[PDB]
Parts: C-alpha cells; sequence; structure tokens
RNA sequence: ACGGAAGGGCACCACCAGGAGUGGAGCCUGCGGCUUAAUUUGACUCAACACGGGGAAACUCACCAGGUCCAGACACAAUUUUGUGGGUGGUGGUGCAUGGCCGUUCUUAGUUGGUGGAGUGAUUUGUCUGCUUAAUUGCGAUAACGAACGAGACCUUAACCUACUAAAUAGUGGUGCUAGCAUUUGCUGGUUAUCCACUUCUUAGAGGGACUAUCGGUUUCAAGCCGAUGGAAGUUUGAGGCAAUAACAGGUCUGUGAUGCCCUUAGACGUUCUGGGCCGCACGCGCGCUACACUGACGGAGCCAGCGAGUCUAACCUUGGCCGAGAGGUCUUGGUAAUCUUGUGAAACUCCGUCGUGCUGGGGAUAGAGCAUUGUAAUUAUUGCUCUUCAACGAGGAAUUCCUAGUAAGCGCAAGUCAUCAGCUUGCGUUGAUUACGUCCCUGCCCUUUGUACACACC
C-alpha cells in the first residue's frame, strides 16, 4: 500500500507554484484492503506483503479463460 | 563513542590540514620542511627532521617541554610512542622548500639589492638548481604597488 | 575441529603510508619469522563508495580550484594462512582503523 | 583540424634515417615496433603515433618524399 | 576440490547459463509467454525485427532465457534485436544462403540504430564532478 | 556585579556565532565546523587535490 | 592606439533561414525618493541588477527603547572613585598610508631571449610573398641559424577484455520441495556460520582502439574534399580541465593585530542587555512562471537514473500496522549503518463511457471559517489540509535573450541552501525532432598595408 498510494498519487498546484506529485489517500486504501481481507480474497503473507487466496486463484486460472473465450 | 563507518575515514583531512597550517604560520624559524615519519612495527616511533638541528635541540627543554607533552596530552596515548630526539640527517638542503627557507633568511637578514641576489644565485648554483623563477609584489619604495620578477633558466609556463 | 581453518577474510585497509607499510611489513615479517607459506599480497582497485560532505553552494564565476579526492588503499592477501594467525594479525599492532569483514571464504 | 605538426616529423625523420629497412606497411608492426624503438610516456601519444604510422605508410605508398 | 564450474555465459548486459532447451518452435518457457505485451506505442517497432524479415521464422529456434539484471527498458530494447541477430545470422546453418545474403545486403543500407543490439553496460563514475552538458557548480571569492 | 548581562542562547542564529575570526558567513553546521568560506581556503589539504579534469 | 581607409579570416554572447520567449494580472532583487529610531552596507556597460550563501522571526539585527552600564595598568584632591597621556575601543574607515584571492585582455591567437647581421641609435631579421582550417598548423623559399610556451606539454570522457589462484548485501544450472497450475522442473525459503564456487552487473588497475585507407579528381602532392564507412570511437577522441605572454587607480583596508594613518577607558569609538523593524510604498527597470484548451477528469500498467545526513550528549529515526476528509498521531524497527528511515523507486504519457469553450470548466501572486505540524516564539497570514463568487489574460506593441547527437524545447524528481520557509544551480528521465552549413550586411574579434597634429594613447 505504501507504493499503491504513491502510484495512485497525482499532481497538485500550490497557487503560483509548479505542480507537484503528491501521494493519494491511505485511509481508503487500508479500508478496502481490510475489507477484502475479511472477505477472504487477499491475505497477509509472511516476510511482508500480501498474497492471493484460493478463491482468487480459482478466479485467475480457469474461469478467466472461460470468460474471455465467451466474450471473444 | 567517536567512531563512524565511512565518514571520519574521509573527514580526517581537516586534522592534518590544521597541523600543516599551524606548522606553516608558527613553525617557520626552525625551517619546517616535512615530517619524515617512520612507524616501524613493534616500536611505534614518530620522529622529526630539521634543517636547524642545533636550534631544535636548543638549551634542552624550552621547546621540548611543549613538544613532548602537547602531542600526548591531546589524545592520551600511553607513553613511549611519540618520541622527540633529533640526529644528524643527510640531504636536508635538496628541496625547493629548502631554497625557499634559504631565500627567506637571505631576505630577512637585510642585505642590499645586489648582494642578496648574487648570494642566492650562487647558493642555488652550488645546490645544483639550474633554474629559478621568482616574483615579489608590494614595493621597496613608498608608492602605489610594484611587481618585480626574475627568471633564470626557462620553465614551462605552467 | 581442533586447529580449525574457517578463513575469516582479513580485509587490509589503510589510509596513510606510515600505517600501510606498518601493517604490510608486520604481516610479512610475521610470516618470515614463523615460516608461513610463501604467498604475498597485491593491491586492488580500492572499494570506494561515494560519500562526502560538500560545501560548494552556488555556481558563479570561473574555476580556480582543486579536486576532492582520497584513496583508502584497501588491499588484500592471496595466501593460505591459518585463521589463528589471521586473528593474531588483528591482535598485534593495535591501531584503531583496520577493519576485518567476517567472511568464511578462503579463495 | 586534420593537419599535421612537426612533433611527429622530428621523430619520423630520425627513425627512418636510423632504420630504413624497418617500417613495414601494417599498423601493428609499425606501432609495436616504434613504441620500443622510441620510449613513449603517453597513451595519447601512442594512439597519435599509431595514426601517424598510418599516415606514414600512406606517404610511403605515395612514394618519394621531397627532402 | 571438485572441478565444478558454473557454465557462465555472456549476454547484452547480464549473465546467462549455457544450456539451451531445444524445441518445436515453442516461444515460451513452460509457464509463461513473453511476446503477448500489447503496448499501444512500440507495436510496429517490435514487428520490425520480424514482420519485415519473415512472419513466423520460428520453426527451428526458441528463446530459453531467465536472467535478472540490466534493466526493463534495456530488456525491451535488447531482446528483440538479439533474436533478430539470432534469426538472421545464427540461422546461417539453417536458413537459405541467398536469402540471408539478401537480408544482410538489405540491412547494410538499414543500419540506422534499428538493427543494433544494446551493448550498454553499467559503469560507476568518480566523486568530484557531476556535469554532463551544462556547466559545473563553483562559487566566487 | 552585573545581573542583566545574561541572555537566552541555546539555538538559532543568535546563539551560535562563528569561531573563525568573528566572520560574517558560514551557516553550515557540518560536523560542527561552522567554518567560513575564506576559511575553507585557509584550510590547506582538505579538498582532495588532483588535476586531470 | 585609432581610422566614419583598403584587403584577408572567424563568432546562433552577429544573421537572407526561422523557433522558445521577456517587455502583457504579477512578484521574489538593488537603485533614488517619502520615509519611522533604523527601514544597514559594497558596485554602476557585451565586464552590477536571483550578486556578496543576501530564500535574514531578539548581539553577523549595524536602529532605537537608554535608567544601558564603570567593568582600564601607571604621579594624584582623603571603587584612579568625575580629569590626565591612552591598555586596543577600531568591531568608524578608503584597493588611494598594504599584499592576497577572483574577473577583463582568452567566441581568439600570440609571446621571449643567444648568435648572425642592417639601422655608424631608437628598433628590425629571426616572428613569412602565397596556399588550407579549432590554432605560430604543413609546403615553400629566402640574414638566416638553431630553442621553450597558448594547442602540441598531461589525464577523466562516451555504447570495453571468455581478463584480474580480487569480498555472504547486485544471481543464474544441479536446484532443499513446490505454499501459484502442485504430473506443462525456470522460480517463490537461495530451510538466518542458512545448495556450494565466483563476478557475469555493486569495488575498477593494466596493456590495448579509428588512421582519410584499399579508390579517383579537385594544390605540381606538400598541404586538404567526397562517397562502400568501416563502431568500446569518420565531428582529431563528442564533453572537460592549464587564468602563456604582460597590464587593469577593477570587488575584497569592513578580508586573519595587513598599510609613514584622524581619537578615546567612565559620557569605554556603546563590550553587553527587555524586545522588536531590517518584506512599509506615490514609481520603473531584471532572470523565474500559474492560463488565454474540448489539452479538465475517473480506471489501470506507465517506476528504465549514482545523487544525501545520523544521538555521543539532543531530533535522523520505520519499510509495514492502525485512526482520520486530510497537516497528521503510536510499535519489533536506525547510533556506528553497502547494513537501518535506503532493499531512494523521477514524473503528467495511449484509452473509452460521460459531462463537456468560456470570460464558466482556464486557473487562484486575490478574501473568509475550522483541522495541526518544525520553531520559546508562526504577530506584519513560515507552513499543508475541507469549503466558499472569481477580478487574470483571448497568446501581450516599440525594443531585447538562447538555439545545430546524448540536438534547443514542454514535463517531474535527486542534492546544496534546511529547525521550518523554492520560482536559485547540477544530473536524469518521457519525445528525443528543427529553420540553418553560407555570410561579413548589423554586431564585435584577429593578420597585412597606409596616415595621424593621439601617446593619462579619438571620452
Amino acid at each position: 500500500v505504501g507504493k499503491l498510494n504513491k502510484l495512485y498519487g497525482g499532481a497538485k498546484s500550490r497557487g503560483v507554484r509548479p505542480y507537484k506529485h503528491i501521494d493519494a489517500s491511505g485511509s481508503i486504501n487500508r479500508k478496502v484492503l481490510q475489507a477484502l481481507e475479511k472477505i477472504g480474497i487477499v491475505e497477509i503473507s509472511p516476510k511482508g506483503g500480501r498474497r492471493i487466496s484460493e478463491n482468487g486463484q480459482r478466479d485467475l486460472d480457469r474461469i478467466a479463460a472461460q470468460t474471455l473465450e465467451e466474450d471473444e | 563513542a567517536l567512531i563512524s563507518k565511512k565518514r571520519k575515514l574521509v573527514a580526517d583531512g581537516v586534522f592534518y590540514a590544521e597541523l600543516n597550517e599551524f606548522f606553516t604560520r608558527e613553525l617557520a624559524e626552525e625551517g619546517y620542511s616535512g615530517v619524515e615519519v617512520r612507524v616501524t612495527p613493534t616500536k611505534t616511533e614518530v620522529i622529526i627532521r630539521a634543517t636547524r638541528t642545533q636550534d631544535v635541540l636548543g638549551e634542552n627543554g624550552r621547546r621540548i617541554n611543549e613538544l613532548t607533552l602537547l602531542v600526548q596530552k591531546r589524545f592520551k596515548y600511553a607513553p613511549g610512542t611519540i618520541v622527540l630526539y633529533a640526529e644528524r640527517v643527510q640531504d636536508r638542503g635538496l628541496s625547493a622548500v629548502a631554497q625557499a627557507e634559504s631565500m627567506k633568511f637571505k631576505l630577512l637578514n637585510g642585505l642590499a639589492i645586489r648582494r642578496a641576489a648574487y648570494g642566492v644565485v650562487r647558493y642555488v648554483m652550488e645546490s645544483g638548481a639550474k633554474g629559478c623563477e621568482v616574483v615579489v609584489s608590494g614595493k621597496l619604495r613608498a608608492a602605489r604597488a610594484k611587481a618585480m620578477k626574475f627568471a633564470d633558466g626557462f620553465l614551462i609556463h605552467s | 575441529q581442533q586447529q580449525q581453518i574457517i578463513k575469516i577474510r582479513i580485509t587490509l585497509t589503510s589510509t596513510k603510508v606510515k600505517q600501510l607499510e606498518n601493517v604490510s611489513s608486520n604481516i610479512v615479517k610475521n610470516a618470515e619469522q614463523h615460516n608461513l607459506v610463501k604467498k604475498g599480497p597485491v593491491r586492488l582497485p580500492t572499494k570506494v563508495l561515494k560519500i562526502s560532505t560538500r560545501k560548494t553552494p552556488n555556481g558563479e564565476g570561473s574555476k580556480t580550484w582543486e579536486t576532492y579526492e582520497m584513496r583508502i588503499h584497501k588491499r588484500y592477501i592471496d595466501l593460505e594462512a591459518p585463521v589463528q594467525i589471521v586473528k593474531r594479525i588483528t591482535q598485534i599492532t593495535i591501531e584503531p582503523g583496520v577493519d576485518v569483514e567476517v567472511v568464511v571464504a578462503s579463495n | 583540424g586534420r593537419v599535421r605538426t612537426k612533433t611527429v616529423k622530428r621523430a619520423s625523420k630520425a627513425l627512418i634515417e636510423r632504420y630504413y629497412p624497418k617500417l613495414t606497411l601494417d599498423f601493428q608492426t609499425n606501432k609495436r615496433l616504434c613504441d620500443e624503438i622510441a620510449t613513449i610516456q603517453s597513451k595519447r601519444l601512442r594512439n597519435k603515433i599509431a595514426g601517424y604510422t598510418t599516415h606514414l605508410m600512406k606517404r610511403i605508398q605515395k612514394g618519394p618524399v621531397r627532402g | 576440490a571438485v572441478p565444478s564450474v558454473q557454465t557462465f555465459g555472456k549476454k547484452k548486459s547480464a549473465t546467462a547459463v549455457a544450456h539451451v532447451k531445444a524445441g518445436k518452435g515453442l516461444i515460451k518457457v513452460n509457464g509463461s509467454p513473453i511476446t503477448l505485451v500489447e503496448p499501444e506505442i512500440l507495436r510496429f517497432k517490435v514487428y520490425e525485427p520480424l514482420l519485415l524479415v519473415g512472419l513466423d521464422k520460428f520453426s527451428n529456434i526458441d528463446i530459453r532465457v531467465r536472467v535478472t539484471g540490466g534493466g526493463h527498458v534495456s530488456q525491451v530494447y535488447a531482446i528483440r534485436q538479439a533474436i533478430a541477430k539470432g534469426l538472421v545470422a545464427y540461422h546461417q546453418k539453417y536458413v537459405d544462403e541467398q536469402s540471408k545474403n539478401e537480408l544482410k545486403k538489405a540491412f547494410t543500407s538499414y543500419d540506422r540504430t534499428l538493427l543494433i543490439a544494446d551493448s550498454r553496460r553499467p559503469e560507476p563514475k568518480k566523486f568530484g564532478g557531476k556535469g554532463a552538458r551544462s556547466r559545473f557548480q563553483k562559487s566566487y571569492r | 556585579e552585573n545581573v542583566w548581562f545574561s541572555h537566552p542562547r541555546r539555538y538559532g542564529k543568535g546563539s551560535r556565532q562563528c569561531r573563525v575570526c568573528s566572520s560574517h558567513t558560514g551557516l553550515i553546521r557540518k560536523y560542527g565546523l561552522n567554518i567560513c568560506r575564506q576559511c575553507f581556503r585557509e584550510k590547506a589539504n582538505d579538498i582532495g587535490f588532483n588535476k586531470f579534469r
């Protein structure tokens, strides 16, 4: 999330000054991350970081191929 | 504490810089040339060579009382590692800084315009320096400003 | 084992010649007086990580200046000596400033 | 810019007067022979006299020199 | 003790292992393709090493590499030219001789930094000077 | 005998003055030096001298 | 030296050729003025005005509030106690009672003797009639001969070695099984003296490349032009550094007690102290940008660059967790750190559903309410955050700056200045593209001739 809010940052003006890149919100990022943690898609992995749970792994491999073969 | 990884190992320049400027702006009458330090293993010995060995010996204590105690009271070495005994050493007068001390003495003793001149050129000849170039700013008379100069033997410029 | 050979890499690092000649003459005379294997050292392209505290704020005028440069003469020894004498080289000739990286690697 | 100087000639005339049967046409035989005929204390002088040996074999295959 | 060597091999700006996996034109390594990228900028630039040279031209060559080093921009701007050299030059054992001769003669008048592999290597610079194009940073007095 | 010659001096430009010559520059606290610009030139051998570039 | 005389040769701080602009709402900078006790001072041309760290919140703040305060050694009328010549009080002061350091002559090459002679001296030959440029660079003849310096005298450069019996932070086969599919072995921890060796990228020391050569003419080849261009280099090897010759009433006497200098210690030539102005504007000058679009927006990959500090007696201290609309607030984690805030991650780029060009979406140097940070200190808003009508220009005249491979130019980050206060400089990135290869027409700069009543030398 420390890089997610950065990558979602944007340009802001300090009046008669140039535009500076500034980080995005952290509150909503933490809240949606916790929401999906409670739902059980994302999961906190060892050594620092998040991994994908088995519902998301099943959504990744087979049904993605099925959905794209349907809509293509 | 007084320890850092790769900061003081490079910032140590200021110490011997202060040492060098102090030796230049105070240790001038002795003819301070350079510290021929030789740290032998199993016997840490820090010596000094002088072109006026009679003067750095002196009356046995007036210079030594400061010279042996100030180099130790500052950093608190154990005794017997920064030792001050001066001996007869060769090739003391074979350097540009030695010619600089010689012409300093020849300028300070107060000879006339030609006597110091042929004296210094005979001395640099007998030392074997085949060329010199010197400039003196300021003045001899009481006027605005002057810059005298003479160069014997042609040098690359610069 | 008894009389272990783990070969902690002794990292010869000096700044001045008075200490460089001191430690190099020390280790080679030690090898000479207790008859170590005849394998001597050579220098290196020194391990310079660029760090310094510059004090040149603003760029006006022309350059009548020097170069900020310094050589930490980090050298090494290509030999097969015991870890015992590798440790005793650090024990004797006490001068704070010589670093020894704990590295279990002989060659 | 693409002009020559007397600094190469003062060595060139001497080395050919010394070693007429030397100066084979090839660049490395010129260079690795001249560097040990004449001591050089500069890598840029080494590269420049390499180039000048190329100029020299060009002048030799041009033919007789005026002097 | 044992003469165990790691088969060190060279690449554009990184290391490699010298054990190639032969195949039947499978441009992948067993769990992931690379070529499906869809950048929306460099599409014709990546089609240039292949579309002008021959459409498939992979019936007798695969790329089997895993290296961590160099850079991503160097990777995108190097691997395509690398396999271009592999398919135009290393294929001299396989491709038609007159075809590759025609190709080299066609590219002699095309060497305009489009068929040049990135031979860049990282290099450190020394502390004391920073300028590249503008002037340095010095004070008066 | 004076009571009012003290004054708060702990931080800021009013507390710390130069030590070089009662100089008028050098607001640089690098390694506690606070040394002047003419003073950096009075310093002899701290530049790391060598000339090729 | 000059020439408003002639010839020859160069410069995108000169342009038939144009592009990016200032001068337009505007300020950060000093001037002169009103100035309050002060709004402290230096300098006036391509050679100051974003310069003197000068982007100043209580001694570099020099100005007052003034009851400031007696705090020197040495004859004195009976804490030298009012007064003495002056211990320093110069911290009142000039580049003009002194040097030193930088700049100008250095967008263009010129400099010096010793011999030989000529000038019955100043001086001249050497230092050049032509012929080519980044050059006194090569041919060539000569009162010429043989010698150093500016380039040549040196090294860092830019896409460099199957290379160095060099190091566990940058990694590769076999892999220690697979936790993503676990049968389609690359991998997830390299099972915390951790699957071993080492550099093949973190640390760079050597010798080595490219030279107009193999072609022909453009000089008689003795210079030099082309294209097959040959790549660690066809522009000398792109960009960088030697202040060479000898001078400047040039910035530094207020820079370190640096100069034959005017005066004092009780009313100190004010050392210090309660604080605050040092950003006040009727005015113009100068480098720096926020817009004058369907180019304003959601969603995402767009992230490929070394840059810099750390208690050692006071503030650098979390990558991650948690609360918040957000300044922000607390913990294994960082004082000897390639090691921890640092595993530095530099930014808007194409897209379609929709609103949507207008003085309205194009924005905020303008004014108001609340949320808190660094600093005793946020007063004459230091600063970021939630909201509120936008005045501001329809691309700004006369005049004036930069511009030919990492091509100017639009854009954002790293470092110095920083406790907090960038529009100030260097390096990178995204696109990496011109309108130019000739000129002396304006501007200046070097060589030759010529005249001069100038030589503190056309002010």
